[PDB]
């Protein structure tokens, strides 16, 4: 299913999915990599 | 790129004592920091992951603490089995940069070494050349003076020496220190002994072979 | 039952490519990170790079200046490692390690044993052993001029392991290393047990077991 790509937003972080870039709260999203802190992660929807 | 600075270096102490293990980081790396214990000779092992949490299977003993940059080890009660040098590793940003190790060794009481003494083989006598290695097996302290003396002339120059890691059960060193001569100079000669000197000795010990003894 | 081996060519010249694979047992390569750590003799740890394969993704310390690869082959549950136009600087024990992730935390649970490479011109050659013949008395094996490191000796097989001290090797003004492995042990057994030494150099093929007897 839909794959993100968050980052901290300068409980809730900022998104891309795929050239649209989407807000999204912590706890809807699941890591699929180990997150960073100050760069991006892929996380992927609960929703799946 | 992330600095990290264990301290101290080196650290002896007694079985039973408690001792700490400091990792500092050059910028906040929210607990983001893994402790490994390496025995000599053998891979890191995992210790705590998450700068608090413990491995499953890791003792008690062995308990993490800090934040932001400063993070600590601790080992609560020192056994003889814990000398290793241990690692902390941040895995707040890549690279992952690891500290520097500290070395962790036991302050145990005076051990004299026995010492032995072992000719050149026979097999070895027809390349040429000649070894003969005089043996510490278990002392403590690691400082210790082995003057090799051929027919009561002090050599030097000669021999090499190499030490074992401290024990993981005894908390004491071995130490090898082998002379090599030609097969001519060897025969040229009658007498060979090494000296040893130690806290543990009244008086240096000697122990020495004679060309065709037995 | 999770276990790592490294496996590849313990000598590379310089200027050219080192090989090593860590087969992997117990676990599928196909759901945590895989990466390289390294360790110059008597110096530190340092990450060389992960692989990861839910999000495809590789890491790589920028130390190593793009000249290092790793690859998976989930086909036969092994990953890989190149590193390009080595230099003395990649003259290291090369550990292959699992790692473990919760959020943003990190960590490597389980290791290889670790192979060494040593990068140099030099070509290999393979030891002499020869014997250190002897209450409490001591005997050993004496291994002398080989190239590279390591050597590795057992006593029986395996069969005797308390009180042996295989020392670290010594390089000497040849080029070749040279080491003693030695065990005490009663001289009761003198007379009744056989004492074999198990000598394994492998950069040169090498394999030779030598009786240790008065
Ligand atoms: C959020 O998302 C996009 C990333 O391209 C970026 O343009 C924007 O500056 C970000 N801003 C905040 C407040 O998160
Ligand atoms: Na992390």
């Amino acid at each position: 299913c839909v794959t993100l790509e968050c980052r901290q937003v300068n409980e809730i972080k900022n998104c891309s999915f795929n050239k649209v870039y989407a807000l999204f709260y912590r706890l809807d999203i699941v890591p699929l990599e180990e997150e960073r802190k100050g760069n991006s992660s892929k996380y992927r929807l609960i929703n799946c | 790129d992330i600095q990290m600075t264990q301290s101290p270096s080196s650290l002896s102490a007694s079985v039973g004592d408690s001792v700490t293990v400091t990792c500092r980081a050059s910028q906040g790396i929210d607990k983001e920091l893994s402790w490994y214990q390496q025995k000599p000779g053998k891979a890191p092992t995992l210790l705590i992951y998450a700068a608090s949490s413990l491995q499953t299977g890791v003792s008690s003993r062995f308990s993490g603490s800090g934040s932001g940059t400063d993070y600590t080890l601790t080992i609560s009660s020192l056994q003889p089995e814990d000398v290793a040098t241990y690692y902390c590793l941040q895995d707040y940003a890549t690279p992952y940069s690891f500290g520097q190790g500290t070395k962790v060794e036991i302050k145990r009481t005076v051990a004299a070494p026995s010492v032995f003494i072992f000719p050149p083989s026979d097999e070895q006598l027809k390349s040429g050349t000649a070894s003969v290695v005089c043996l510490l097996n278990n002392f403590y302290p690691r400082e210790a003076k082995v003057q090799w003396k051929v027919d009561n002339a002090l050599q030097s120059g000669n021999s090499q020496e190499s030490v074992t890691e401290q024990d993981s059960k005894d908390s004491t060193y071995s130490l090898s220190s082998t002379l090599t001569l030609s097969k001519a100079d060897y025969e040229k000669h009658k007498v060979y002994a090494c000296e040893v000197t130690h806290q543990g000795l009244s008086s240096p010990v000697t122990k020495s072979f004679n060309r065709g003894e037995c | 039952q999770v276990q790592l081996q490294e496996s590849g060519p313990g000598l590379v010249k310089p200027s050219e490519t080192l090989s090593l694979t860590c087969a992997v047992s117990g676990a599928s390569i196909s759901s945590n990170y895989w990466s390289w750590i390294r360790q110059p003799p008597g110096k530190g740890l340092e990450w060389i790079g992960r692989i990861y394969d839910p999000t495809d993704s590789t890491d790589y310390n920028p130390s190593l200046e793009s000249r290092a690869t790793i690859s998976k082959d989930t086909s036969k549950n092994h990953f890989s490692l190149t590193l390009s136009s080595v230099t003395a600087a990649d003259t290291a024990v090369y550990f292959c390690a699992r790692g473990l992730w919760s959020g943003y935390f990190f960590w490597f649970d389980v290791w290889g044993p670790g192979v060494l490479v040593t990068v140099s011109s030099a070509s290999t050659k393979g030891p002499s052993v020869f014997p250190l013949a002897p209450g409490t008395a001591a005997l050993g094996c004496l291994v002398k001029d080989y190239f590279p490191e390591p050597v590795t000796v057992s006593w029986n097989s395996g069969a005797l392991t308390s009180g042996v001290h295989t020392f670290p090797a010594v390089l000497q003004s040849s080029g070749l290393y040279s080491l003693s492995s030695v065990v005490t042990v009663p001289s009761s057994s003198l007379g009744t047990q056989t004492y074999i030494c198990n000598v394994n150099h492998k950069p040169s093929n090498t394999k030779v077991d030598k009786r240790v007897e008065p």
